[PDB]
RNA sequence: GCGCUGACUGGGGCCUGUAGAGCACUGAUAGGGCUAGGGGGCCCACCAGCCUACCAAACCCUGUCAAACUCCGAAGGGUCC
RNA sequence: GCGGUCGCCUCCUAAAAGGUAACGGAGGCGCCCAAAGGUCCCCUCAGGCGGGACGGAAAUCCGCCGGAGAGCGCAAGGGUAGAAGGGGGCCUGACUGCGAGGCCUGCAAGCCGAGCAGGGGCGAAAGCCGGGCCUAGUGAACCGGUGGUCCCGUGUGGAAGG
RNA sequence: AAUCCCCCGUGCCCAUAGCGGCGUGGAACCACCCGUUCCCAUUCCGAACACGGAAGUGAAACGCGCCAGCGCCGAUGGUACUGGGCGGGCGACCGCCUGGGAGAGUAGGUCGGUGCGGGGGA
RNA sequence: CGCGGGGUGGAGCAGCCCGGUAGCUCGUCGGGCUCAUAACCCGAAGGUCGUCGGUUCAAAUCCGGCCCCCGCAACCA
RNA sequence: CGCGGGGUGGAGCAGCCCGGUAGCUCGUCGGGCUCAUAACCCGAAGGUCGUCGGUUCAAAUCCGGCCCCCGCAACCA
């Protein structure tokens, strides 16, 4: 067989959902495109993955199209 | 200098007689010369960028501008060319500049060609826009045929507000464009 | 017989068959049709057999139309071997078949003569089957 | 081409690299040093 | 236009089997071309010089009366 | 012919400004007068005005720019406002664009 | 040692792309239509040139298929309160 | 046994979180780029039709139509023109000293990262910059080489060696 | 300030706001326009960008209306599938109960809605 | 269906690594020397690179499938 | 990385010493002997003599930086 190989998963995906308490620092999803953009108080790494800017919660937004996005609504 | 025969005989001469040919309510609607486009295919310079600069001499020359010098979008084997090189010369002449060059390619240019019993009268792009294609560079008055190393051509783009080539043949008609029937 | 040139992968899966007929499935071209009662693979060569027997039961003419078609590859190890080691190595094509379907389906033949093909188109088949004609139902779309 | 360019004074060595063939000249551009701040940096060994 | 890089364009003279042509603003004033056709000579004003049409005509008449 | 320089570069310049936070000194100019708006978003809404077709003035309109410039501090920075960013959208940072933001001095600023 | 936080359950938010279906993309695909060019069969060998009883692009209908197709998309499942 | 395989990335298998096996179905990595890096400013594709000397299916040009099917150094996927793509100007943050908090996770690793300080780059500024659209381009420890630097220097000053 | 109409800004919803056809608007705004001295410009071009102006035009653009050909949205029923619970067939598969319930398609719907701020009106 | 090497003018061989142009001998054709043929001398013609697809700007060349050729292997049982 | 040599024209290659001919063969062309081609004879082609900088009036020479091919010799966690 020519075949076998595969590679490890990446164990991808959102990390915080909406209506949970985070702190700045926590990433919020992982992704590899721009799948989620950052939103208010959430930052994007190189890798493109969104993280906590401040503390606070977590809420989504569909901005159809103009996509979706990670907001991080402050209560600090 | 913002006098020019053409530019004159534009305005009294073939803008009325334009109206009263096709009825133009407004005042714009009549089919306005814009954008004179001169460009060099000029393959003939693949790995010599020594001719092209010559070119570019020639073309600033008899149109009073320096033209830009395109370059090869993709590579294309069979006849050499990569992404790279220059691979041809363009210039646009707008309003001033393009009249008194225009007017020079009527009654002096189009006259010294070998032959010729008219311009082709299906060369209009369907939207009133009208190309041709000279095949060598010393029909031009400002050449001296003690200038040239070879014969080199190009093509020219005349472009109008017109929205049909029915009406964008008048115009060049009336400006006084030798057509071929 | 009849496969599916130009491919973008050899060998697939197997998948089940507990589906319904996706569709269909209610005859489109024809004035009769033999219908499928029952799942199952049927071969590229069962297929070219039943076309056969009824272009051949037409004198020549005839007006088939098969309606299903091989795309789908079927492997098969090189016998007196063992598992592992690759997998099947693609022996022939099969067409998935569930309830519904409509197979074949003639035109432009006499009654007592379209339903005579069919049946011998049918015993062609690895299936049941069932004869119909086409009313107002068929005439979905 | 592993490479490591150097300050001009105490050395340092804070190493970088430089592939291929060219840029084959001195290889050199402006770097910051662990010690003062800010100096040219060049390129050897 | 940008400054330099240029050639100058000035109002200029031009000759022809006509007689002027005023108009020209161009480089190097005072032209002397070949043939303006434009002034009337040649093709427009349809001289038609050096007409013909011999062909079957010609060895028609030649022919009618040999 | 979806979208084109204008609206594009338009994007691209205001984008980047309503990601720093601040307040917007949103600019628009026009052939004969020059306006001038500060907005908030998230609030989806504007604190102060000041235009040339507001203030009825005239004379040389990079100099005009100028006044609506000061114009909008004085108003603005009795609000409390100081701190803001500069819109500009399609317009490059120059001539009566410049000019204005050049007159947002006595106000906060950065410009 | 801490001690009501546990599995499970109710309500609420957010995450998902499978079952099913679909054909909008990637490909596969039956019939018919209309037409690039060729099979041709040929007039020429100067333009040419007529016809399609084999193709066959696209395009249009009527029909369909897909683990590595998805314009769609349940049930469920995950997580926080 | 013979043959094949052995680490890393992509896709499916995988049953709509994560994860998930087989000598299951298919591909790819062991590099590369001083600009293919940072910043500021501009620019927008592929195709299709019509038009135009040498130009041909396709070189360069003009017109209309064209939301992305183009491009993004190479596989695949995800992503993306409201740029991550194309062009130019300056520049080297392919910084030093750190690091809140998390992702992942048996260990060890791998990953993202706001913010502070030093001294800088581009920018009017807001600001961005601790390499590259991203996910492969990799090797614990031991033993040594090389350049520094304070540190130890077997009675003491050195030196040897660390 | 109230209410309202038109216009310029700027948001939000993110096609029911879109394509296309037709019709409208220049007092005011806007655009085109008029020039290229000056700032500043286009790998060539004052096309763009930019400045100084305003005679002219709503032709282009934009704004506002109308039209369902396309695009977009789209029920209600009914199914497919399926939590959970039960049966049936050698199987490949099928059926029942109880909860959830699409996709396509049909009827339809739509050529926008609205926030704040200006300028002009009533 | 295990592993390895191949397939290129009419014959037999190169060229394939590393891309971009196909070379050698023989033969074939035309002309010469000879009374004549061969030898000998002077000239010329002739290959899409088994095949379908893929990669790249470009494929005999790099990659994949299929069809043939040669060689090796098929052991404990 | 350590030690030693040098690339001269289309090829190897002498001139490298006490700084001074930038040579010889085969290949191809011209010309004659040959019934012939080769042999064979006459003449002729091509060197900034690996890189740059130096010490002398120069230099292929000597030094020095430099670059790879070849040459030599160890080591490899
Ligand atoms: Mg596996
Ligand atoms: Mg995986
Ligand atoms: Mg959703
Ligand atoms: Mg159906
Ligand atoms: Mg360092
Ligand atoms: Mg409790
Ligand atoms: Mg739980
Ligand atoms: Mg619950
Ligand atoms: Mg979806
Ligand atoms: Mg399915
Ligand atoms: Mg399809
Ligand atoms: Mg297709
Ligand atoms: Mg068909
Ligand atoms: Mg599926
Ligand atoms: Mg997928
Ligand atoms: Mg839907
Ligand atoms: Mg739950
Ligand atoms: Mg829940
Ligand atoms: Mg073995
Ligand atoms: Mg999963
Ligand atoms: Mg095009
Ligand atoms: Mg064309
Ligand atoms: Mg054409
Ligand atoms: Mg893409
Ligand atoms: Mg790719
Ligand atoms: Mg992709
Ligand atoms: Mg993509
Ligand atoms: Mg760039
Ligand atoms: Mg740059
Ligand atoms: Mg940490
Ligand atoms: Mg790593
Ligand atoms: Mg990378
Ligand atoms: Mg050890
Ligand atoms: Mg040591
Ligand atoms: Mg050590
Ligand atoms: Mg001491
Ligand atoms: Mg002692
Ligand atoms: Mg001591
Ligand atoms: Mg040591
Ligand atoms: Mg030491
Ligand atoms: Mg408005
Ligand atoms: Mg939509
Ligand atoms: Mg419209
Ligand atoms: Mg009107
Ligand atoms: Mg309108
Ligand atoms: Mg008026
Ligand atoms: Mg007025
Ligand atoms: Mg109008
Ligand atoms: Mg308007
Ligand atoms: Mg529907
Ligand atoms: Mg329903
Ligand atoms: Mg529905
Ligand atoms: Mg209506
Ligand atoms: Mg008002
Ligand atoms: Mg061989
Ligand atoms: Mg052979
Ligand atoms: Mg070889
Ligand atoms: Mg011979
Ligand atoms: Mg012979
Ligand atoms: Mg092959
Ligand atoms: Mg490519
Ligand atoms: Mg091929
Ligand atoms: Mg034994």
């Amino acid at each position: 067989t020519r075949n076998g190989r595969d590679s490890q998963a990446k164990r991808l995906g959102v990390k915080r959902y909406e209506g949970q308490v985070v702190r700045a620092g926590n990433i919020l999803v992982r992704q590899r495109g721009t799948r989620f953009k950052p939103g208010k108080n959430v930052g994007m790494g190189r890798d493109f993955t969104l993280f906590a800017l401040v503390d606070g919660v977590v809420e989504f937004q569909d901005r159809g199209r103009l996509g979706r996005y990670v907001h991080v609504r402050p209560l600090a | 200098p913002l006098d020019v025969a053409l530019k004159r005989k534009y305005y009294e001469e073939v803008r009325p007689e334009l109206i009263r040919r096709f009825g133009y309510q407004n005042v714009w609607e009549v089919p306005r010369l814009e954008k004179v486009v001169i460009n060099q295919g000029l393959g003939e310079a693949k790995e010599d960028a020594r001719i092209l600069e010559k070119a570019a001499q020639e073309l600033a020359l008899i149109t009073g501008q320096k033209p830009a010098v395109t370059r090869a979008k993709k590579s294309i084997s069979n006849f050499k060319l990569r992404k790279g090189m220059p691979i041809g010369l363009r210039v646009t002449l707008r309003r001033d500049r393009m009249w008194i060059f225009l007017e020079k390619l009527l009654n002096v240019a189009l006259p010294r060609i070998r032959d010729f019993r008219g311009l082709n009268p299906n060369s209009f792009d369907g939207r009133g826009n009208y190309n041709l294609g000279l095949r060598e560079q010393l029909i031009f008055p400002e050449i001296t045929y003690d200038m040239v190393d070879a014969l080199r051509g190009m093509d020219i783009a005349v472009v109008t507000t017109a929205e049909t080539d029915e009406e964008a043949r008048a115009l060049l008609e009336l400006l006084g464009f030798p057509f071929r029937k | 017989m009849l496969m599916p040139r130009r491919m973008k992968y050899r060998k697939q899966q197997r998948g089940r068959l507990k589906g319904a007929t996706k569709g269909g499935d209610y005859v489109a071209f024809g004035d009769y049709g033999l219908v499928a009662l029952e799942p199952a693979w049927i071969t590229a060569q069962q297929i070219e057999a039943a076309r056969v027997a009824m272009v051949r039961h037409f004198r020549r003419g005839g007006k088939i139309f098969i309606r299903i078609f091989p795309d789908k590859p079927y492997t098969k190890k090189p016998l007196e071997v063992r598992m592992g080691k690759g997998k099947g190595n693609v022996e022939g094509y099969v067409a998935v078949v569930k309830p519904g379907r409509v197979m074949f389906e003639v035109a432009g033949v006499t009654e007592e003569q379209a339903m005579e093909a069919l049946r011998i188109a049918g015993h062609k088949l690895p299936i049941k089957t069932k004869i119909v004609r086409r009313d107002a139902y068929d005439e979905a779309q | 081409l592993l490479l490591e360019c150097t300050e001009c004074k105490r050395r340092n060595y804070a190493t970088e690299k430089n592939k291929r063939n060219t840029p084959n000249k001195l290889e050199l551009r402006k770097y910051c040093p662990w010690c003062r701040k800010h100096t040219v940096h060049r390129e050897v060994k | 236009m940008k400054e330099g890089i240029h050639p100058k364009l000035v109002p200029a003279r031009i000759i022809c089997g006509c007689g002027n042509v005023i108009e020209t603003y161009s480089t190097k004033p005072e032209i002397y071309v070949e043939v303006c056709s434009k002034c009337h000579p040649f093709y427009t004003g349809q001289q038609r010089f050096v007409d013909t049409e011999g062909r079957v005509e010609r060895f028609q008449r030649r022919y009618g009366d040999s | 012919a979806r979208l084109t320089a204008y609206e594009r570069r338009k994007f691209r310049v205001r984008n980047r400004i309503k990601r720093t936070g601040r307040l917007r000194l949103s600019v628009f100019r026009s052939l004969k007068h020059i306006y001038a708006q500060i907005i908030d978003d998230e609030k989806g809404v504007t604190l102060v005005s000041a235009s040339s077709l507001a203030l009825k003035l005239k004379g040389n309109k990079t100099e005009v720019a100028r006044q609506v410039g000061r114009a909008l501090a004085e108003k603005a920075l009795a609000l409390g406002i100081k701190q803001v960013a500069f819109d500009r959208g399609p317009y490059k940072y120059h001539g009566r664009v410049k000019a204005l933001a050049e007159g947002a001095r006595e106000g906060g600023l950065e410009f």
